[PDB]
């Protein structure tokens, strides 16, 4: 039956409908591959033929206009919209010949112009149903022109019909007859597609007088004037755009000057300061200041207290006089856009009490930004950014790898999912932009895009992703100090979900090395950690459970990550942050589970006892467990680490010298944590060798899974630090009893066949670094 | 057992008691300090009570003998029943003032908190068992706060539905196996007017708050009726329903029920398999809580979509928990969607099964890509 | 570094056009001023030849976001800006001129208070639910802004709206709200200190508070209670004190008490903290005074509230311990008098020292 | 596997070699009689380079056996088509595909 005989069959007309909703909802939010199905079912004709047909009934008018945008336009048209808040400016020359006025000072049109902000092109598909038999598909192609022309046509046609207001509601109703084909046009306008004709048609559509019958030449509902709303805020953003986009070209033009007489005076100074000296010794401050602080020092020449502190001649400051002019006299600081929206937004709330809530909203966020033009300029500036002309097609790609992770967002994560974020985070990581613009990469907000998405697999499933988004994170910190800076406003979130890199290690990665970043923990935040290790220390991972493993008391693996984020944040360029020094003591003996089972003090073991035994636990294949993880090396991490940050909580050479109260009540209170006599017995483990011969062959011990030396050195610190070696006698005690048959052993190690045996390898860092030196020290 | 617990326990039913004092006539006086008082668990009916073995219990209403639920509210733990004042009384204790501590009359001990905090608390949280003691601790005083009057509607209200409803439960066990043959029922007569009354009731005690209200009246309806459904799903109104349901779903028609219950009896099985299947949407209709319970039984829904009986309801249950709850689309399979589009085929061209269908692929903006990838994979190739 | 700066001649193009970009905007556009709150509200006022005008149309919009049931308050820009927009417009010796200035204010909030401003104020702090942040800054700001001088309508509006709702959240949100308010740290001036003490240069950067860092949310806070009650209003200064009809009442007056004495210590700590060194810094100068301002704001908040003879807030803070707080306060007062009369530099903090007093 | 049947017959002299792009407008139907694609719909004639397995067997085949302006009727079975896979959404496994092909030019 004709589907026109749907006005009339209702029954059909209701499931008829829903059947496009349901064909809408499989297809929405990013499936490409449905949308190609669907290409099957409703394809481009008939598409294109529901959208002239005038006698369909609304429900199915309005249905057949959704179906086009859900099926070939709406993911294109929202990962444009996602680009449409940040201004990437280019310093070409076409960037080069923007000016705010049109030349020869009118408004010229919104959306009639030159831009040059980077917004990546998007990507179709042609349907074919024959080809052969997984990379994401593309949105299903449509011939954009044509669709177009047919979109300016049918909202011309019902428009100059609109005024005369017939009966003639094609699709029933005056909303049926507009709304479908505002949407239509509003997303083929925010795609990009329309020309500078077209968009001067759609804008004489709209108000014929301020733009050279009008949509606001006859009445409307409730629903139309939404979609008035969403045009017009296009042409608001397109105005700022342009502001934008010419602010960015005259800085362009400008800094050119500022430059050339930077250089012309710093010649004319070095022809001075030659025999006439003294006179001139203060004006190169300008020259030694930092660079911001000589664009910040130029620069101030607006409020006439400091004229001739500014160095720049009277002709340069014109420019930058006049161009603020042009910027005000922009900004309305109708015959206008700004007038026109503000007089119909007002007009609209007086004529009727509007009862849709959208509406309201729309209408009065336009109005503000009517009426606050130059807030709105301030808002956008710090996302708009100027790279070089070469760098364009690498920002490019990083656009479309950040539209593809910032697509996925909308999405629940699955497998493919997953291996779309694996590819677009190790693609940015491979981008030279990443690396030579951190400050784009911080104004598009990556990483808070990054931690969404970790956000939401954490809140575990899917650990290739986190351990992705992990390392791309801790590699955004090591960038530059104001990345850190950005992330460590998180660590409060990492610290709550708190292979090897995992949440912690980002956490890790903020406070690094940055003594200014350390001093900014909140001690209720270095607090956590310590109840996480305190959850360690008592119960076991039920992950080892499952693995069928001993589950003595307590898991040493969480125990040993979180006694190594507590070591950034307590020691940083190698001196002792003393603030973040005593919090983590003061938490640590309130809590005294966190020591482990030795330390415990009642029914405790001497952590020289507890050593040993981990040691003898090493061996027996039936108490290590029944392979990526061992036991006989996880209790002697675990402490090893404790002792290493408890060695850097002791305060440095400074304090101890100051008798300042705290400090040395902070050393007292370690020298009685831990005593001497296992210190140096820990120093005096025998430590197994790589075992020559054996028939000839290389049998060296896994220290993946034995006493790594390592483990001695932390030991090796807190004597240095907190016992010190004040005496020449216990020196010489030390060093036959745990320090020299460890160096020999090394020396006999020098040979040819184990000099590059793994254990030899660490034996060598280890002395290097914690034997020697101390020994160095203590010459005299 | 009694507690002391804390948390959202504290905006619950079983944290609501009712002090009944010891006099029929002027029961509503002003509470005086160290008068005899029952107290009664509002949603149980079960008064505070001595006991013997265990101290302090809730028992029933059949052993509350004055001896063993008699209590004094005291002011201090010093050593002092009035005269009965044929009025409204000199008004003494207040609300959220009034430090009291409750005294047991016979056995003089006090109430107070069991010190015994054992391994289950070494990492958890305290729940302080309540028990009576000699002496007792010096900070046991309580605040009494008052509870608003839907709130106590509501307790009152639980109390007799779930008495109702087991009763109709342990009337369906009575000829669970047991055919009638040609005779009589097996026991005694089901409450099934009863049963329909009160069902009607809740689904009228729920009902939605309708449209034309204005807008701030809507949205306090809506918090007062989110409360309600609340309180009834947290003292077990959604498994009472569920295990009716079960009971009742055994029999594939109504004379498969009366060959067990009776004739008479099934003239109302069609009636009340409905009314339980739309007071529980009334329940789950817009809980994101209430419709999170069925991440576990959501194989109990859709193995009763083609139940003929009443297929309208378990359909509309069905939309409430997929419009309402993201996490039951998560757990959606292909078994499910294969028999969603199932009631398409088998029941006909309804469009609520497409708004299903709709709902089961894009939740709170968020979209579900196996769902998508399913429905279009099995409802679509076939164009039929 | 003096050796290895770089002149802005040797940068690359764009890298000196995003410099001069931050420099254009932090010295050209932001401190570029234009006043159209004014006329935007009068324009939004007007009506055409009742039904709502365009303003009461906005604050209908945000009553009704106010109103819906969500668990915690959304972040809107939109509120924010226009919640800015009319707290503007209401901010603009002879007796003639005085009178003048005071009836030209209470038209400019007559404008906001017969448009449902004030429901709307009251709305959306029960609705933040005692979370600290800008939307209820600028809830804070508006209602500061519609109250001044003691607006006897847009109080009793305030009253009769909170009485007829019955709604406990009002209170209970102001309350979480003074919880939260910070109070002077030692510990936080300790490490900003020592930060300092690191330095100012960077590798091709600049260094940029965490100690009293909410004061003008606190001072915004605390006046706006005191303009609830100025103007000696008695059912103002009782329903603080008790909410009759609300399922359970909070006494605002003993929560204001309790803030004050964690105020009162703090400042203790600081006076102990400095009674070695000779001179306070600056920086001990700055912390101290923005100290003072919040705790000037505070003890004017409860003078309003008892200060028309309100008996009942009047023993209500006698049994109170406010005067724990008062007992210590007078020991920095005396202390820090004696050490700052040692200095002419110090002599501005003595004068906020005796203004406090 | 696939059955070619002359509807309009064309030159019968210039076949498709390897390495000459076709052009063919087609419409496709699964055997029962229902359609999925046509290209006359989305008006633009499909190109294909023979001997570089974009399309699915059967329908490479079967473009070899007609001439230049030929209209045919292929028949390609699941094994020289998509097969018990299927093209999920669009075709349903184990299918067999009637093709109406028009080779219109070659390259």
């Amino acid at each position: 039956m004709d589907i026109l005989e749907l006005s009339e069959r209702l029954d059909l007309q209701r499931f008829h409908s829903h059947t496009l909703r349901l064909y809408r909802a499989v297809c929405a939010l990013g499936n490409n591959r449905v949308a190609h199905a669907l290409c099957s079912h409703v394809d481009q004709a008939q598409l294109l033929h529901a959208l002239e047909d005038a006698h369909l009934p609304g429900p199915l008018r309005a249905g057949y206009y959704d179906l086009l945008i859900s099926i070939h336009l709406e993911s294109a048209c929202r990962s444009r919209r996602s680009m449409l808040s940040e201004y990437i400016v280019p310093l070409t020359p076409e960037t080069r010949a923007i000016t705010l006025f049109p030349p020869g000072r009118r408004h010229g049109l919104p959306g009639v112009g030159v831009t040059t902000s980077l917004r990546p092109p998007h990507h179709f598909s042609p349907p074919c149903f024959v080809a052969a038999l997984a990379p994401a598909r593309l949105s299903p192609a449509i011939p954009l022109e044509a669709l177009r022309d047919k979109a300016l046509r049918m909202l011309g046609e019902a428009v100059r019909d609109g005024g005369q207001h017939a009966r003639d509601p094609v699709g029933g109703s005056v909303e049926f007859q507009f709304v479908p084909v505002l949407k239509l046009v509003s997303t083929l306008l925010v795609m990009g597609i329309f020309g500078d004709e077209d968009v001067k048609q759609i804008l004489k559509m709209i108000e014929p007088e301020v733009f050279t019958e009008g949509l606001l030449q006859m009445k409307l509902p409730e629903s139309v004037k939404l979609q008035m709303c969403n045009l017009l805020e296009y042409f608001c953003d397109q105005e700022l755009q342009h502001r934008v986009e010419s602010l960015a070209a005259f800085a362009e033009r400008y800094v050119d000057k500022l430059q050339a007489n930077q250089r012309s005076r710093y010649a004319l100074l070095m022809r001075a300061f030659t025999m006439s000296a003294a006179e001139t010794a203060r004006r190169t401050r300008e020259f030694r200041s930092p660079p911001q602080e000589q664009i910040n020092m130029l620069l101030h020449f607006k409020d006439e207290a400091d004229e001739e502190d500014c160095p720049l001649p009277e002709d340069i400051r014109q420019d930058l006089q006049d161009f603020h002019q042009d910027l005000l006299a922009h900004c309305g600081i109708p015959q206008s856009l700004q007038e026109l929206v503000s007089h119909m937004v007002v007009r609209w709330a007086q004529e009727d009490y509007v009862q849709s809530p959208e509406l309201v909203r729309a209408m009065f966020s336009l109005l503000h930004r009517q009426y606050d033009g130059l807030g709105e300029l301030l808002r956008a500036l710090p996302r708009a950014y100027t790279i070089s002309p070469s760098s364009v097609e690498d920002t490019m790609s990083l656009l479309e790898c950040l539209g593809q992770i910032r697509s996925l967002l909308i999405v629940q994560m699955g497998p493919q999912e997953e291996n779309l974020m694996i590819q677009s985070i190790g693609n940015i990581m491979n981008n030279k932009v990443f690396y030579q613009h951190p400050n784009l990469m911080r104004a598009l907000g990556m990483h808070e895009t990054v931690m969404e998405v970790m956000v939401n697999v954490l809140g575990i499933r899917f650990p290739k992703m986190v351990t992705s988004c992990c390392r791309f994170l801790c590699y955004f910190c090591r960038i530059s100090r104001q990345n850190q800076r950005s992330m460590f406003d998180h660590l409060s979130y990492l610290l709550e979900n708190s292979q090897g890199s995992t949440p912690l290690d980002v956490a890790a990665a903020s406070v690094i090395d940055n003594n200014e970043l350390a001093l900014a923990l909140q001690e209720q935040d270095l607090e956590k950690v310590v109840s996480y290790l305190a959850g360690c220390g008592l119960q076991s991972c039920p992950m080892l459970l499952a693995k069928g493993y001993p589950d003595i008391g307590w898991n040493p693996c969480g125990g040993e990550r979180y006694l190594d984020f507590l070591r950034f944040a307590v020691f940083v360029n190698g001196e002792s942050v003393e603030e973040n020094a005593n919090v983590v003591v003061r938490l640590l003996i309130r809590k005294p589970e966190c020591f482990g089972p030795a330390l415990r003090g009642e029914g405790g073991s001497g952590l020289l006892a507890a050593i040993e035994e981990a040691i003898r636990i090493s061996e027996d294949p039936a108490r290590d467990g029944p392979n990526r993880v061992h036991l006989g090396h996880a209790i002697m991490s675990f402490y090893a680490a404790l002792i290493d940050l408890l060695g850097r909580c002791a305060p440095e050479m400074h304090l101890i010298q100051a008798g300042k109260g705290e400090a040395l009540r902070i050393r007292a209170i370690l020298r009685s944590l831990v005593p001497l006599d296992d210190l140096v017995g820990i120093i005096s483990l025998p430590l197994q060798i790589p075992t020559l011969g054996k028939d000839g062959a290389l049998v060296q011990p896994k220290m993946s899974a034995s006493f790594v030396p390592d483990h001695k050195a932390s030991m090796v610190l807190f004597l240095d630090r907190v016992y010190g070696i004040e005496n020449q006698d216990f020196l010489l005690h030390v060093l036959d009893v745990g320090f020299l048959p460890d160096m020999r052993a090394a020396a006999s190690l020098d040979t040819a066949t184990f000099s590059t045996t793994e254990m030899a390898l660490a034996l060598n860092r280890y002395l290097c670094l914690a034997v020697l030196p101390l020994i160095t020290k203590c010459a005299p | 057992l009694v507690y002391y617990e804390g948390g959202a326990v504290c905006t619950h039913a079983r944290s609501l008691w009712r002090l009944e004092p010891l006099r029929i006539s002027w029961s509503g006086s002003h509470l005086r300090w160290g008068q005899p008082l029952r107290i009664r668990h509002v949603t149980t009916g079960r008064y505070l009570a001595l006991t013997e073995d265990q101290g302090l219990v809730v028992v029933d209403a059949c052993k509350a003998h004055t001896k063993a639920t008699s209590f004094c509210f005291r002011v201090s733990k010093e050593k002092l029943p009035k005269r009965d004042v044929e009025g409204m009384g000199p008004p003494e204790i207040k609300y959220g003032e009034s430090l009291c501590f409750v005294q047991h009359v016979a056995s003089g001990l006090w109430l107070t908190y069991a010190a015994p905090d054992p391994k289950a608390l070494r990492l958890g949280v305290l729940k302080k068992k309540a028990i009576l003691h000699q002496e007792g601790h010096m900070d046991d005083a309580l605040f009494l706060t008052r509870c608003q009057q839907e709130e106590s509607q509501a307790a009152r209200m639980i109390h007799s539905t779930a008495g109702l409803y087991n009763q109709f439960i342990k009337g369906l066990d009575s000829f669970s196996g047991k055919p009638r043959g040609s005779g009589p029922p097996a026991g005694p007569a089901l409450p099934i007017e009863a049963v329909i009354l009160s069902l009607q009731d809740l689904i009228g005690y729920f009902e939605p708050p309708s449209e034309e209200l204005q807008h701030e009246e809507k949205q306090s309806k809506l918090r007062s009726l989110r409360n309600r459904q609340s309180l009834f799903q947290e003292e077990g109104m959604l498994s009472l329903v569920l295990n009716c349901i079960d009971r009742l779903n055994v029999y594939t028609t109504a004379a498969h029920f009366a060959e067990y219950a009776g004739e008479e009896a099934a003239e109302s099985w069609k009636e009340i398999v409905n009314l339980l299947y739309e007071l529980l949407a009334s329940l789950i209709r817009g809980n994101r809580a209430n419709c999170a319970l069925f991440s576990t039984n959501l194989d109990w829904v859709v193995s009763k979509l083609d139940r003929l009986e009443a297929s309208s309801g378990i359909l509309e249950v069905l939309y409430c928990v997929l419009i309402e709850s993201p996490e039951v689309l998560n757990i959606i399979q292909e078994n499910h969607i294969k028999s969603i589009i199932s009631l398409l085929d088998k029941h006909g061209r309804n469009h609520k099964v497409l708004d299903v269908l709709c709902s089961l692929c894009v939740c709170n903006g968020v979209a579900v890509r196996s769902n998508q990838d399913l429905i279009t994979e099995n409802l679509l190739p076939g164009r039929e | 570094a003096c050796f290895r700066m770089t002149p802005l001649y040797n940068l690359p193009t764009h890298r000196a056009c995003n410099m001069f970009l931050e420099s254009y905007k932090a010295a050209w556009i932001l401190t570029e001023d234009h006043s159209f709150e004014d006329r935007m509200i009068d324009d939004l006022s007007k009506a055409g030849e009742k039904k709502p005008d365009p303003l009461h149309q906005l604050v209908l919009h945000f009553s009704r976001t106010a109103l819906t049931e969500k668990s915690k308050l959304d972040e809107d820009y939109l509120y924010m800006a226009y919640a800015d927009i009319m707290a503007k417009s209401c901010h603009l010796v002879s007796f003639e001129e005085k009178e003048m200035e005071k009836q030209r204010l209470l038209y400019q909030q007559s404008r906001l208070h017969t448009r449902g401003a004030a429901e709307m104020v009251l709305q959306m702090i029960s609705a933040c639910k005692g979370e600290t942040g800008a939307m209820v800054s600028s809830t804070l700001k508006l209602g500061i802004s519609i109250l001044n001088g003691g607006n006897a309508e847009v109080q009793q509006k305030m009253l009769d709206y909170l009485k007829d709702k019955k709604e406990v959240g009002f209170f209970q949100s102001i309350q979480a709200l003074m919880q939260t308010c910070s109070v002077l740290d030692l510990n936080a001036f300790e490490r900003q200190n020592k930060a300092e003490g690191l330095g100012m240069v960077n590798e091709d950067g600049t260094v940029i508070e965490k100690v009293m860092a909410d004061d003008e949310f606190t001072q915004d806070l605390f006046r706006f209670l005191q303009l609830l009650c100025e103007g000696h209003n008695n059912d103002f200064q009782n329903y603080l004190r008790t909410q009759t009809g609300n399922t359970t009442t909070i006494n605002i007056i003993i929560c204001t008490v309790d803030y004050l004495l964690r105020l009162q210590e703090s400042i203790s700590d600081f006076y102990w903290y400095y009674s070695g060194k000779d001179v306070i810094e600056e920086q001990g100068k700055r912390n101290f005074s923005k100290a003072m301002s919040v705790a000037k704001q505070v003890f004017n908040s409860l003078t309003e509230y008892i200060q028309g003879p309100c008996t009942g807030n009047q023993q209500s803070l006698a049994h109170s311990r406010l005067w724990d707080a008062v007992v210590g306060f007078l020991h920095v007062f005396a202390h820090m008098m004696m050490k700052l009369a040692q200095d002419s530099s110090q002599i501005e903090l003595l004068k906020e020292l005796l203004d406090l007093q | 596997g696939v059955e070619i049947e002359t509807i309009s017959p064309g030159d019968g002299r210039t076949f498709p070699k390897k390495g000459q792009t076709c052009v063919v407008h087609y419409t496709g139907m699964l055997q029962n009689g229902k359609k999925f694609d046509s290209s006359r719909d989305r008006n633009k004639p499909f190109k294909f380079r023979i001997g570089k397995q974009e399309v699915i067997k059967g329908f490479e085949e079967g473009a070899a056996q007609m001439s230049l302006g030929q209209r045919a009727k292929l028949t390609c079975t699941p094994d020289v088509a998509y097969g018990a896979t299927g093209h999920p959404g669009v075709i349903p496994p184990n299918a067999t595909l009637i093709f109406d092909v028009e080779l219109l030019n070659l390259e």
